């Protein structure tokens, strides 16, 4: 459960960063 | 000297997610760091900055965030890190979770402002302990002598009589000037007055400070409660050469609050979900006790815990075992047999025993009567064991008496009153009353000359 | 009544004591209030405006 | 047997709880006294903010004092109608020094829209030019501040040294 | 550039730093406007992330980090032995003299060794002017205490030809006591040298290992031997022995030095060998000797900084290869590999990298490899040929007692001998709690070489001595369900004489004169009387259960109690006070009295 | 037990203006003078006509008084003599009873465990029942 | 005043124009409004935990705050009411509705309004007299037995502008006015309260009176203190209603509290068609007991958030009655079913897994609902004493009390009345083992 939590963070992390790079 | 700047105080919460508020726009944040938050209704919260990264500032809020809102919030950094006030006139005093005062008496004019974090305790200073002290209890001083200086706690299943033990401990307790500071995290208020109550009781207030942290009280207080109640163990032994005893009630109140946090916070969780770090911050509270050089002062500690499930494996008790210098465990198996205190030899150690005691301290005898009542006790246990599955017909006359020692010693040894204090002398001649039971060619773990000094009186 | 008896003296016994440290207190109060009191003003009233000292540049 | 242990228990009950109120009374006494001290210094204060001389010396230093903790390019001062004319040179004279010790500019307003309180003894709070963060240099805050933090020295005074205290760890 | 950055971040041991362009992984650096020591950890471009080694409470968004260009270093040199140092070399005797607190400051800079001291140094004599040199060298010998000459020699990465080495006489760290040149370019050195602890100190060969490491114990020395230079755990629950043990083996064995590294360990423990180490002596050329003369601690107690713990462990090892490549025969004791793996798990865990088991780092393993590894015995380095070695006694404290722990699972995968000890032997005080079935050694193959020279009749005795013990935790899951009766008495005598190797061999009480040390000639002579028991007492029912004379373990009990009391009397001998060939000729007399006795059943 | 600062005070400046609330309705004419003496402490702040900031103000500066355990005993002895008072409505009883009945109480360890409030209770068990009785021989 | 959808998915929703919101705040989602709490900020943004099915909701709806926490609607007109775990009104949502479905967003206001209550005016007020909170400022007839004891709200305080003569009124009316630092506070009957927050005490006093429950085991052996923090096996093969009516028909408490923690649909409407039907002797009149309690009753299939809090609007409840000086009995009838509740939001709140997949909060989530138990002076001026006994029973899966929510309350309850098959099956009434079951007041009770 920790390791896909963590995980699933990471990519929410990624897609906000992603979406704020088209700035 | 004083912090001369004036404090800054910011609106600027860019979020609230559990129990943290992550202010941003902060100029220079400091880690570990206290801000008072003041909510749109008024209401004062107080918390502490977990992480800093360029101009955010992560708070965690004592208190909790129900009401915290993203416009009408001000957060009041301090600058600083936490200091608890302390001064002497903390004796006689009872103070909530957050060290706030509640027995009507005014705030802690201090004699000074202490990190509640306190300061490792140099190795080359620290002295090793070895001064006993008499508890009363004969399953204590008898067979896991105290130290002065010593941390080790009563293990205890749930239920268990252990606040009973822990105030005897509080009423009896001397060497074979003195004070408490008591803590409880997470206490139900049925305890909290039994323990308030006995120190009135006792007139012992004079020299005891109270920190209690109610069930009901904010969960995060725990995690302060047990360090502010070492800083002013701390202030009495190190700066005021006090002998101190702290008690901390329900370090697995204090566990669950680690618990709680680490998962809001998110760490990597270790066993049964417990933060990955538990070792190091029980190691925080454990390891600010014991003497250290040119002081006469001391910390005891006599830690207290529920074990979750009786587990022994559970890692409250687990690495609670780890740092602390042996344990003192209370047993179902003697509690429902009425046999108060329900203390079990048998899973007890206390690490300084094999030091606080033998000449000038205690009876030469002392070590070897303990560690034949440990044998006959074992072997008793273990006869038992069989007599569970073949019955006493299969058991040898050797074998039914370590059974009967067994029945005997718990009858006596364990089994004490509430308010009954034994010096450790009285308690090595039950001790060899006891030990006369067998033949004295059986005594495997005394030498010759003790028994040739001791086994005949 | 031997309880009551002693009951009846103890409440005057510290009450008296009480009023004995508070003149104590009242005598080391007034032997400092106005040292303390310029004391705490002078600092109050230096105010030493300084920047941080993280700051850059 | 047991009614004479409940005269007993009932002895050390009040004999008990006599000793508490003491301790308390006490301590209360001990903390009033202290309370007294910040309340005639808080008086003290109150005199000192009078003259304008060492008024403007004060305003002088909070304003600037105000503006290094801040380190924003735009900043609102807010003060009492009376301070205005004495903040507007103390204001005046923390821009250039500001300037100095920041090597950038600075933009700042007083707050004439929205005074501070004619209860405030004196001295100014400062804000960010969208107010979400602000300084307060207040003269009240500022006594509360140091006294708070001096009370060791304060306690160390008005009842002397602990005698037991052999130790500074 | 920039010589220092600027903090960005912190998150417990954890700091993040800005203007780090041009850093380096593992790099020091020195954090705060107080010089919290830490190194690098991460790069995340013109970022740094940092790992702390002491508490970062107070640090702020743009406080210094100033970069030091140096990895994690230890000086290595005169003032090392009797020290006690913190997890990153500090010694704490100078810090308390310094300060008079009974607390480490944060951000302490004390000089790791005190060069304010006069070291008496004499040059090797063979090197002059124009003597070709290389690492690992002897270039001198420091009379640093009575114990141990210290051997100084040219720091591995230098090399070259002698431009001067220093007369006799007396010198500190600031003396060029020699200069070499090398390709044109001089070097000055003094008798204090620096190494990244991160990195191995090469050796010229890594030897087989055959010479035992005799420990103070019975058990440990007769059925689980270590050798010097071998690898070992000492895995156990709370309660165990395990730091006593750890402790045995540094009051009392052939190690010519001990490092001592009180990683994550209750501070309590490391007062004690404060306490006690100055007090027990040693002797030798007839002279006694406090045994703190020949031992070094590096402390790091459970509430000091998590981070240091991994920083202790590196120093630890890294004084061992030192004194290993001087040709001493170093031990090393580590009181917990599963504390420090738990400051692998904090850092990981502020990190955010992906655990393994239980939170661990994926790499615990590849640590633990690269630590144990560092043992053996080896040909130094450099021109006087010397075998030291490096002994690595690692006292895993797996959670909730249980052996399937990470920590204890890689140990056990890595180490050439496990004592694993058990909380049910520590329950019913039977000390040393060495479980003697899930326990090993694999070094016995190569040390059967040194028994069969020195001790010709132990081979024997181990193995018949390991087989009783099996035989009756065999018995004993029968036992359990059908009671003590329906044994044949062959198997009575097997579980009777098992018990008598429990109690009055594999026990051992530490605290008291007679068990506090246990020469080898004691516990084979022992073995001798115990195993000489069992092979006539078994001998006498075979003879004799073909008839209606059956001789029975009850029948050799009722004539034999007196030998019975003999035999487990044996622990009691002291060689304080009772010289060798009295204990031996003790023992020589009970092995007549049971022949006699057994006679007198035929 | 414990309260908020504010809520504590809020609760002295109360108890202050109910136990004054109580004397006026117990006797309006100021006959009870004995048992006004134990009371004009606090009587003295609500007799003034002081606004409730006012009150509050001299509860934090300690100038009323303000121990809640000592204003709830107080005010309980005051009140379970006014339930008296009140609860024998058609016969208003003598002026040296009422003063005997509240040394009584003073001198009494704590009125709730009191049989005085165990009877007290029962009347009142007993005369509710009777205030919206319809007619019916029981009721009578 | 309100936000506006920005995204959904599942029950979560977040919503804009969220500035002005806080930390657990109350919030009303889409066109139909419905229920759900603020999870988190993010800056003009929130985050809401819908409690109802979020189907249909869509960006751009309107989000429309309440000034309030989750909060119990507090006043006369509780008894006899039935309330969902939010403190809707079961019966009034039926009437109004005329459907056997609660629709999703029901707005109905908790207390009915237009009912004109019998209200009594305090006889002792004035215009000007001082008031704290907590002050009884008048009675109010509802039923027969409860006289409901209308009293200013714990933070309320003042001077008495104005309060209202000798009427009828109904729940909106301004009964009081009042005055504190130059501000004026209106104020009716009805009264909110955050339902997660403790009602303060003048203090809470040790329990020492027993809670007679007119059963001979469980008043002899095993006695309960009015106070008093109990738990009982609660499972079909040991009779539990033997306990839980002869509490409800004749116990000396004089309110009772019914919570449904999270209960099977048939096991719900069998606790709601038998109280009306029960009745208790009062002065030899004979009434149904409805008059003395309210049923804060939960299906399995109510909403997540609604069970778990229906264990705290339970006791919320139980506190305004204990501040008005009665004794309530607070039944909890599967402390288990709210902590499975307790679970599933800990579950969509993404958060780390504790023992057997509770939340690590859960021994603190019990522990801070027990405490709330007890006897007490309440809170102003008529120094009244008052109590709420927590009668919660608990559901250990085989009859294991390892169970982390069985073992947690065990380790706080300090009475067990252990029912158990085995006497049941026997037909044993009241089936209570003796040798499972214990009191820890009985050393309370000596005096
Ligand atoms: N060989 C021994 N002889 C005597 N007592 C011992 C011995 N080994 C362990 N004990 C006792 O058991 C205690 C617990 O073991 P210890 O080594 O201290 O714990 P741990 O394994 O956790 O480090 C010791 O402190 C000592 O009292």
């Amino acid at each position: 459960f920790y390791r896909l939590k963590k995980i699933q963070e990471k990519k929410k992390i990624i897609k906000e960063k992603s979406e704020k790079d088209l700035e | 000297n004083y912090l001369s700047q004036p404090r800054l105080t910011y609106k600027t919460v860019s979020g609230v997610n559990g129990p943290l508020v992550i202010l941003d726009h902060v100029k220079f944040p400091r880690y570990a760091e206290i801000v008072h938050l003041t909510l749109p209704d008024g209401t004062k919260r107080s918390g502490q900055v977990l992480e800093v990264s360029g101009s955010k500032a992560v708070v965690q809020v004592f208190e909790g965030t129900s009401g915290i809102d993203a416009k009408k919030t001000s957060c009041e950094f301090t600058g600083d890190i936490l200091r608890t006030p302390v001064s002497e006139d903390m004796l006689g005093r009872v103070f909530n979770g957050s060290g706030k005062p509640i027995d009507r008496g005014p705030v802690v004019l201090a004699e000074d402002f202490l990190d509640i974090m306190g300061q490792p305790i140099n190795p080359q200073c620290r002295i090793y302990p070895e001064e006993m002290i008499q508890t009363g209890i004969s399953a204590i001083d008898g067979m896991n002598s105290i130290a002065r200086g010593q941390k080790i706690p009563i293990f205890s299943a749930a239920g268990l009589p252990h606040n009973e033990i822990a105030a005897q401990i509080c009423r009896q307790a001397g060497l074979v000037n003195f004070a408490i500071v008591f803590a409880a995290m997470g206490v139900n208020m049925e305890t909290a007055r039994f323990f308030k109550s006995d120190f009135e009781e006792n007139g012992s207030m004079d020299n005891v400070c109270l920190f209690l942290n109610l069930a009901n009280d904010p969960t995060i207080e725990r995690i302060i409660t047990p360090r502010l109640a070492l800083t002013t163990a701390e202030f009495l032994a190190y700066q005021c050469e006090k002998h101190v005893l702290v008690i901390l009630t329900d370090m697995s109140s204090y566990a669950e609050a680690l618990r709680e946090v680490s998962a809001a916070r998110e760490e990597v969780p270790g066993r049964r979900g417990f933060p990955g770090y538990m070792y190091t911050d029980l190691a925080t509270i454990y390891e600010r006790a014991g003497r250290v050089e040119g002081r006469n002062g001391s910390i005891t500690q006599i830690p207290i815990l529920t074990m979750p499930n009786d587990d022994i494996t559970h890692p409250i008790p687990d690495l609670t075992g780890y740092i602390t210098e042996g344990q003192i465990y209370v047993d179902r198996q003697l509690h429902n047999r009425q046999i108060y205190p329900p203390i079990n030899v048998l899973p007890s150690l206390s690490r300084l025993m094999k030091s606080a005691i033998g000449e000038g301290m205690t009876r030469k005898d002392h070590a070897d009567v303990s560690n034949q009542l440990y044998a006959c006790y074992a072997i008793g246990k273990d006869v038992q064991a069989m007599k569970a599955v073949v019955g006493e017909e299969a058991l040898t006359s050797d074998d039914l008496l370590y059974l009967e020692f067994l029945q005997k010693f718990e009858k006596n040894f364990i089994t004490q009153g509430p308010y009954e204090n034994r010096t450790v002398y009285e308690t090595l001649d039950i001790g060899w009353q006891l030990l006369r039971i067998f033949p004295k060619e059986m005594l495997k773990r005394i030498p010759q000359s003790t028994l040739s000094e001791f086994y005949p009186r | 009544a031997a309880a009551l008896g002693s009951h009846g003296s103890c409440s005057s016994e510290v009450e008296k004591e009480t009023q004995e440290k508070m003149t104590i207190l009242q005598n080391y109060f007034e032997q400092n209030r106005d040292e303390v009191l310029d004391n705490l003003l002078a600092f109050v009233c230096d105010i030493r405006p300084e920047i941080h000292e993280n700051y850059r540049i | 047997e047991k009614k004479e242990k409940q005269i007993e228990q009932q002895k050390k009950i009040q004999m008990s709880n006599l000793m508490n109120q003491a301790r308390l009374k006490v301590l209360r006494a001990r903390d009033d006294l202290i309370t007294d001290l910040l309340n005639e210094a808080k008086q003290r204060l109150s005199k000192v903010v009078k003259d304008t001389t060492r008024y403007q010396v004060l305003l002088d230093g909070l304003v600037l004092q105000g503006l290094y903790q801040l380190l924003e390019p735009r900043m609102i001062v807010r003060c009492r109608k009376q301070d205005f004319p004495l903040v507007k040179a103390a204001v005046q004279k923390a821009i250039p020094m500001y300037k100095i010790a920041t090597k950038k500019d600075v933009d700042v307003q007083i707050d004439l829209e929205a005074y501070l309180p004619e209860d405030i003894a004196g001295g100014v709070e400062i804000y960010n030019g969208d107010r979400k963060i602000k300084v307060s240099n207040t003269l009240e805050s500022r006594l509360d501040l140091i006294a708070q933090q001096m009370m060791p020295e304060v306690r160390g005074a008005l009842f002397g040294a602990n005698a037991n205290r052999k130790f500074l760890d | 550039e920039s010589t220092f950055g600027y903090v960005h971040g912190v998150s417990g041991p954890v700091v993040t730093a800005c203007d780090m362009a041009g850093a380096a992984m593992y790099e020091l650096v020195r954090v705060g406007h107080s010089e919290l020591v830490g190194e690098i950890i991460r790069l995340e471009g013109d970022m740094a992330t940092i790992q702390v080694y002491e508490e970062t409470s107070g640090v702020s968004v743009g406080d210094p980090v100033l970069r030091t260009g140096k990895p994690l270093s230890v000086e290595l040199g005169p003032g090392i032995m009797g020290a006690i140092f913190d997890g990153i070399q500090r010694p704490l005797s100078d810090i308390s003299s310094q300060t008079q607190s009974i607390y480490i400051p944060r951000g302490v800079n004390v000089s790791a060794l005190s060069r304010d001291i006069k070291w008496e140094f004499i040059p090797s004599k063979n090197l002059r002017v124009g003597s070709h040199i290389t690492g690992g060298d002897i270039y001198g010998i420091v009379n640093e205490n009575s114990l141990i000459k210290h051997k100084i020699m040219l720091p591995p990465r230098s090399r070259g030809s002698v431009t001067y080495i220093a007369p006799p006489g007396n010198y500190d760290a600031s003396d060029v006591v020699l200069e070499l040149e090398f390709e044109g370019v001089k070097e000055k050195l003094s008798m204090v040298q620096v190494w990244p602890v991160r990195q191995v100190r090469p050796v010229t060969e890594k030897l087989p290992a055959n010479h035992p490491l005799l420990t103070g114990q019975r058990v440990l020395d007769a059925l689980f031997p270590c050798v010097q230079g071998g690898t070992t755990a000492i895995p156990g629950a709370f309660g165990c022995g395990k730091t006593v043990i750890s402790q045995s083996l540094s009051k009392y064995s052939n190690s010519d030095v001990i490092i001592y590294v009180g990683c994550g360990e209750r501070g309590n423990e490391m007062s004690e060998v404060l306490r006690d180490f100055p007090e027990l002596t040693m002797e030798v050329d007839g002279k006694v000797e406090s045994i703190m003369k020949r031992t070094a601690l590096v402390a790091n107690t459970s509430n000091m900084p998590v981070a240091a713990r991994e920083a202790s462990i590196y120093t630890g090892i890294t004084l061992s290869e030192y004194f290993r490549d001087m040709g001493y025969h170093v031990s090393m004791m580590a009181d917990s590999t599963s504390r420090w793996a738990e400051a692998l798990r904090e850092i990981s865990g502020r990190l955010a990298e992906m655990p393994a088991d239980s939170g661990y780092p994926a790499y615990l393993g590849a640590r633990l490899a690269s630590f144990y590894e560092r043992a053996g015995r080896v040909k130094c380095l450099g021109n006087p040929e010397r075998e030291g070695s490096v002994s690595i006694v690692g006292a895993v404290s797996p959670p909730g007692g249980d052996f399937s722990d990470p920590v204890t699972s890689a140990t056990l995968g890595i180490v050439q001998v496990f004592w694993g000890l058990d909380k049910k032997l520590a329950q019913r005080k039977h000390f040393p709690s060495v479980n003697w079935l899930i326990s090993y050694s694999k070094y016995m193959r190569a040390l059967d070489e040194y028994y069969d020279k020195h001790f010709t009749e132990f081979v024997p005795l181990r193995t018949k001595a390991k087989e009783i013990l099996q035989e009756e935790e065999d018995l004993a899951e029968i036992v359990q369900l059908v009671g003590k009766a329906s044994l044949a008495e062959t198997d009575k005598i097997t579980l009777e004489v098992a018990k008598l190797i429990k109690d009055d061999f594999l026990q051992q009480n530490g605290y008291t004169p007679y068990d506090r040390f246990c020469p080898f000639y004691k516990t084979v002579g022992m073995l001798s009387n115990m195993i000489s028991f069992y092979d006539m007492a078994r001998r006498a029912v075979e003879t004799t259960a073909q008839s209606d004379n059956k001789i029975t373990w009850s029948i050799i009990r009722e004539h034999m109690g007196e030998i019975l009391y003999k035999l487990s009397s044996m622990k009691f001998k002291d060689p304080v006070k009772d010289g060798e060939a009295k204990i031996k000729a003790d023992y020589a007399q009970l092995l007549e009295d049971m022949q006699n006795a057994f006679r007198s059943l035929e | 037990g414990g309260l908020t600062s504010e809520q504590y005070h809020s609760q002295v400046v109360g108890k202050i203006g109910y136990i004054a609330r109580c004397m006026q309705t117990i006797d309006p004419e100021n006959n009870l003078k004995k048992i006004r003496e134990d009371y004009q402490d606090v009587l003295i702040w609500a007799e003034k006509n002081y606004r409730f900031e006012e009150i509050l103000e001299a509860s934090k500066s300690g100038k009323c008084p303000n121990d809640l355990d000592a204003l709830s005993r107080r005010s309980l002895i005051l009140q379970e003599l006014l339930r008296l008072v009140s609860s024998i409505s058609p016969f208003k009883m003598k002026l040296d009873l009422i003063e005997s009945q509240y040394e009584k109480m003073k001198q009494h360890v704590n009125l709730w465990k009191s049989d005085y409030h165990v009877k007290l209770n029962q009347l009142n068990q007993l005369t509710d029942y009777l205030k919206n009785a319809a007619p019916t021989p029981k009721n009578n």
